[PDB]
RNA sequence: UGCGAAAGCAGUUGAAGACAAGUGGCUUGUCGUUCGUUAAUGGCCU
């Protein structure tokens, strides 16, 4: 139960499972889509802060 | 100039600056000597920063 | 000799203390771990002596906190104990052939 | 015992932070 | 016990030489450290031990030099700051009384080498 | 007993890095400071604080965002005669416009191209540039009214992502990109070259890494573009002829943000090497020769500077800067190198995240989307609730007796029964769909069962139903800054509450008849409110650091002499008192606290006599004890008649600019 | 260490030959120079071990004033069963 | 500072005046003033 708690957490939380040739996506809620702006794209946020913490400027 | 602390003259010799010590503190005055083209003066506290008054005397 | 000459250049040139100011446990262990090896040799041991003396002068509280350089100071103590037995017995041999002049 | 006295004398010659929770008091 | 008697005597007002004698009576290393750890101020123990070690820098008793080296180990953040008018010439004459042993440690180690050579060749030539 | 003091450093509530500063009104040096000027601070965990620089920078409202939300740029928009409008990009494909009343997004306009890297607002503020990751610059028509945003025109594309934008006027739009170049597009509608990029300029590239142009501004007094890039160099470019006038090699690493004053006599600039450089053109010879000089340079920040902005009016001229270290820094604009500066506290808790309950000696504290509870003894963490069905947290309250916790955000709220099972707790949700549907700002527990709820849409319920609440006169500042007439505070114990809205209105309410009986009687923003059951009094403190008290069923004589017999500590105070309570052993002494001090005033005594917004501008209209030895302060409270709870903060790589060694 | 046992025995046994030799120092110069450079620095490492041993027994006695306290001081914990009662999605689940 | 050897051995550290800050005085501190005593993030070229 210690080695699969994150597995059963993610496998019960996540959606859009496969059905043969198909894939059954959930539509989201107006609750979240009208309470919050969407999440940041971690690719570009990691690009910007990884640039500002590149090795060529010797941080310490 | 009735009290001089420090002095310098420009490269062409056309004007000269010096210091005064006239009261709370010293003063700085520049004067053209071969003409009355310019002669100005001001207390050097307006030159100095606000940080220097709470720092050492070297500042 | 290169470690010795940069130690001697920092000693003559500026300040041992400037070279040692911003240090802590993880960044002093190279110095003391070399001073273990340098305390054996004659040519290094004066410089090793004053560098160890300065670092225990200005890091006497890190001595209390970190236990993993306390043991380095203890090993340095037994090293200087062996070396002082050697430097005493060399003076004894020096006297015992001064007797034979 | 002379080398012992001489060694000790020469030693004399060359011999010459916040925790996470406190409990203190102040004026009423 | 007798350490507490020496502590009370040296803490009251007086009897400092007799206090160091009573300290030399029981004379434990652990209690020697404890008597430095307990007291919060000294009545110029440094001054009286300074004059004692100045008048005898060559004594066979290790008591007052042991007391001085543990006092200097444990309390020298405060001996340099208790007093600096008579204490300056005190440490001066103590330092000049003690530097001569650093001057003559090589000749004593030389004579120790001499004597070990003599006694070992005399043990060697022992006539079969 | 004497006061025994629990100096707690358990809560590690840490804010996030300031990523965007903006001022609501533009500068206009020769006119008075408007009463509607707000600074907006977008952090990096996704919350937008809104501060008012009147009388040492109080914080009016906070708009929090949730898990994995950030905010990279934000711009104001105030067409003259209409409400303030606040747009902001995150790390995503949308722009988000917020209504300032509720503290929610009222619009998520998905921009129709890629991930937005920068945002800028047109001069005259009818259009909005978003510069995106796929090299696009998209124009968004803003002038349709507050809330409605239309797509206008995608400008002529390119390869590299456009990292910063600026406008010349209504006409041209300048953009610095991640290929080391600076493009100039024409956004002038009804021209032949509308949308196509007119010019391209290339900065001096780094030798051993790629160069990115990080900051671009237009300087209208001259006709230049100032630009800071990732080599540290700062370049000034003539706009016509599109070409460099002079380059300075100023910083040692990237220049993230740069700004200017009104008449463009100064350009201030800052970046990851954590110094703020000042480039001046104030001399008549400098103005007639178009020659900036590298005038000065200051080291004030600890880690970075990611945002810089400037305001300049008749009684206000300051540049504001913030970075990776979470604190704000105020300097003077025309007196940058000479004058003084003020480093704000990293948090001034105008909205609290910690409260204690005297029974069980326990304290709850909520950071982003988790609460934690520990008890005094030492101390022991007894329970925590990392509710991840949640995304964003807001205010919270515990029942007296410590039975039920209620957490509450602007979208929902949730109530949890608690049972101490020994060295742990057991926590169970108790379902109520009215609570699950309501928006909550404040919950404050009339009884062990009854709570009062202030909704984000100005509703005041009483659950476990409706307080009649009169309306306020809508003046010009209330229509301009659209949250001034919103209930900031409510304090209650034993069936008598009082609410407070920041126009200077503080209204009591009997929980029985649910009628107002207003006592507005105030002049500016109200920092805190506490009810004294002794004297039958309300105690308000405003942003000017004055303590008023009034009676209930106007100010008492103790207020009438206390206000102008107030101590010199209060008269030279810099941080506003965010919390008041009353002493527990005496029902009449009161004990209050700001973010850097702790004071206590005595109910009867009176003592004898003998870088701000400082103008004649109005407000938003048109034994005594003092200590500060617990100054990095977060929250204080009481437990019993002799002890005190002082929970504070305690502490990252940075560009090493070393102190001189000896 | 090991080899000067040989050099003290050579002097003791052959104590007549190398006192009858006319230039002792000139004939075994390398021994004189080696022992002079070995024993010349003896005051320096005397001062070194005085200063070193002082701080060593200083922290030793200060840490022996509380040497029993760090044997049961660590009472640290981790993400205990409050995390299980905390996971509200897993509280709706199980 | 003097005598010295590289060790050490003897001596200390006053007065006036002006100015600055704090609360006309009083306190403290300075001096591109006199008399007496042997006494500012700011680092190195192609």
């Amino acid at each position: 139960i210690k080695t699969k708690k994150r597995k059963t957490l993610k496998n019960l939380r996540k959606d859009s499972v496969k059905r043969g040739k198909f894939r059954v996506q959930l539509l989201s809620t107006t609750q979240d889509s009208k309470t919050l702006p969407p999440k940041k794209e971690s690719s570009i946020i990691r690009s910007k802060d990884r640039w500002l913490n590149r090795k060529a400027l010797n941080k310490g | 100039w009735h009290n001089v602390i420090l002095s310098n003259i420009s490269s062409n010799g056309k004007l000269l600056a010096h210091m005064c010590k006239d009261v709370e503190h010293k003063s700085i005055s520049v004067v053209s000597l071969f003409d009355d083209s310019v002669n100005l003066s001001f207390p050097l506290g307006s030159i100095l920063s606000s940080q220097t008054q709470s720092l050492s005397y070297n500042t | 000799e290169l470690t010795l000459t940069v130690l001697q250049e920092l000693r003559k040139r500026g300040k041992v203390r400037v070279a040692l100011y911003g240090r802590d446990e993880s960044t002093l262990e190279p110095l003391l771990n070399w001073c273990l090896k340098g305390i054996e040799d004659v040519r290094s041991a004066s410089i090793v002596a004053d560098w160890v003396a300065v670092v225990l002068e200005l890091y006497g509280n890190t001595l209390e906190s970190s236990p993993v350089l306390q043991e380095l100071m203890i090993d340095l103590k037994t090293k200087v104990r062996h070396e002082i037995h050697k430097s005493k017995e060399a003076q004894r041999i020096e006297g015992m052939l001064q007797l034979l002049t | 015992k002379q080398v012992e006295i001489a060694e000790r004398n020469t030693e004399l010659w060359n011999l010459i932070a916040l925790p996470t929770y406190t409990m203190e008091y102040l004026d009423i | 016990n007798i350490l507490s008697s020496h502590l009370e005597a040296n803490s009251t007002e007086i009897l400092d030489d007799l206090m160091s004698g009573s300290w030399t009576e029981p004379e434990i290393k652990k209690f020697i450290l404890t008597k430095i750890n307990t007291v919060d101020h000294l009545s110029k123990i440094f001054l009286t031990i300074s004059k004692s070690i100045t008048q005898n820098p060559w004594n066979e008793e290790n008591l007052l030099p042991l007391w001085l080296k543990w006092l200097l180990t444990l309390k020298s953040g405060e001996l340099n700051s208790i007093k600096d008018k008579h204490t300056k010439k005190n440490c001066k004459h103590l330092k000049s009384a003690l530097r001569s042993s650093e001057e003559i440690l090589p000749v004593l180690l030389g004579i120790q080498g001499r004597l070990e050579m003599l006694r070992r060749q005399a043990k060697l030539r022992e006539d079969l | 007993e004497r006061m025994i003091v629990h100096r707690c450093r358990f809560v590690d509530f840490t804010p996030a890095t300031i990523t965007s500063l903006a001022f609501s009104h533009k500068s206009n040096i020769n006119k008075l400071t408007p009463s509607d000027l707000r600074l907006a601070i977008g952090r990096s965990n996704g919350n937008i604080e809104i501060w008012n620089p009147r009388n040492n920078w109080f914080q009016e409202m906070v708009i929090e965002g949730g898990k994995d939300r950030s905010i990279e740029g934000l711009c104001w928009s105030n067409v003259n005669g209409e409400s303030l409008r606040l747009f902001s990009i995150g790390g995503s494909t949308v722009v988000t416009e917020w209504d300032l009343a509720t503290g929610l997004p009222l619009r998520n306009y998905d921009c129709n191209s890629g991930v937005i890297w920068s945002i800028s607002i047109n001069d005259s503020q009818d259009k909005l540039s978003v510069g995106c990751d796929n090299g696009t610059v998209v124009l968004i028509d803003i002038s349709g009214g507050p809330g409605v945003l239309e797509h206008d025109t995608i400008l002529m594309r390119q390869e590299a992502r456009v990292l910063t934008l600026a406008w010349k006027k209504d006409d041209f739009v300048i953009g610095g990109c991640s290929d080391g170049r600076i493009r100039i597009w024409s956004a002038q509608k009804n021209d032949e070259n509308m949308g196509r990029l007119l010019h391209t300029m290339k900065v001096d590239k780094a030798k051993k890494e790629s160069t990115l142009v990080w900051s671009v501004i237009y300087l209208p007094r001259t006709d230049q573009i100032a630009s800071g890039d990732s080599t540290g160099s700062i370049k000034f470019w003539d706009f016509q002829f599109a070409t460099l006038n002079q380059s300075f090699k100023a910083h040692d690493a990237d220049v993230l943000c740069l700004t200017t004053d009104t008449d463009n006599n100064y350009v201030f600039s800052a970046g990851v090497d954590r110094k703020i450089f000042q480039f001046s053109q104030n001399t008549n010879k400098s103005q007639k020769n178009n020659r900036w000089v590298n005038s000065s340079n200051r080291l004030l920040h600890g880690n970075d500077i990611r945002a810089i902005c400037a305001y300049q009016s008749k009684g206000a001229d300051f540049l504001v800067s913030g970075g990776v270290e979470k604190t704000l820094v105020i300097n003077s604009l025309t007196s940058f190198s000479n004058g003084n500066y003020r480093k704000m506290p990293t948090v001034e808790p105008y909205s609290k995240n910690v409260l204690v309950n005297k029974e069980q000696r326990l304290v709850v504290s909520w950071s982003e989307s988790t609460v934690k509870i520990w008890t005094m003894g030492n101390y022991k963490l007894v329970c925590k609730l990392t509710l991840k069905d949640d995304q964003n947290i807001s205010t919270c309250s515990l029942s007296p007796d410590g039975q039920v916790l209620v957490v509450g955000r602007p979208s929902t709220t949730k109530v949890f029964h608690l049972q101490p099972v020994g060295n742990k707790l057991k926590v169970t949700k108790l379902d109520n769909d009215l609570l699950l549907r309501t928006s909550t700002k404040l919950v404050k527990f009339i009884d062990n069962s009854k709570i009062v709820i202030c909704s984000c849409e100005d509703d005041v319920f009483i659950v476990d139903q409706e307080v009649e609440l009169l309306e306020v006169t809508s003046t010009k500042s209330s229509i301009k800054v659209p949250y001034i007439n919103r209930i900031n505070h409510l304090e209650v114990d034993q069936n008598i509450a009082v609410i407070s809205r920041g126009c200077g209105v503080v209204d009591i309410l009997d929980l029985k008849a649910r009628i107002s009986k207003p006592l507005a009687r105030l002049n500016n923003f109200i920092t805190a409110v506490h009810i004294n059951t002794s004297r039958k009094s309300v105690v308000v403190i405003t942003a000017d650091n004055k303590i008023y008290e009034f009676n209930m069923n106007v100010l008492t004589q103790w207020s009438k002499n206390n206000t102008d017999n107030l101590p010199k500590e209060w008269k030279t105070l810099k941080e506003n008192c965010v919390g008041i309570f009353s002493d527990i052993e005496n029902s009449s002494r009161l004990w209050f606290w700001g973010a850097t001090w702790i004071s206590r005033i005595d109910f009867d005594v009176d003592f004898p006599i003998n870088l701000t917004i400082t103008d004649e501008s109005n407000f938003m209209n048109d034994h005594f004890f003092f200590t500060d030895k617990y100054k990095p302060l977060l929250f204080v409270d009481l437990i019993s008649s002799n002890e005190l709870a002082i929970i504070e903060r305690n502490p990252q790589k940075a560009f090493i600019q070393p102190k001189l060694v000896f | 260490g090991p080899l000067n046992v040989w050099v003290k025995w050579c002097l003791i046994i052959h104590g007549g030959y190398l006192v009858s030799i006319p230039n002792l120092m000139s004939t075994l110069s390398s021994l004189h120079s080696t022992l002079k450079r070995r024993s010349d620095l003896l005051p320096r490492l005397l001062a070194l071990d005085a200063r070193l041993d002082c701080t060593i027994n200083k922290f030793k006695t200060l840490n022996y004033e509380a040497g029993d306290i760090h044997s049961s001081e660590p009472v640290v914990e981790e993400d205990e069963d409050d995390v299980e009662y905390n996971e509200e999605l897993d509280d709706a689940g199980l």
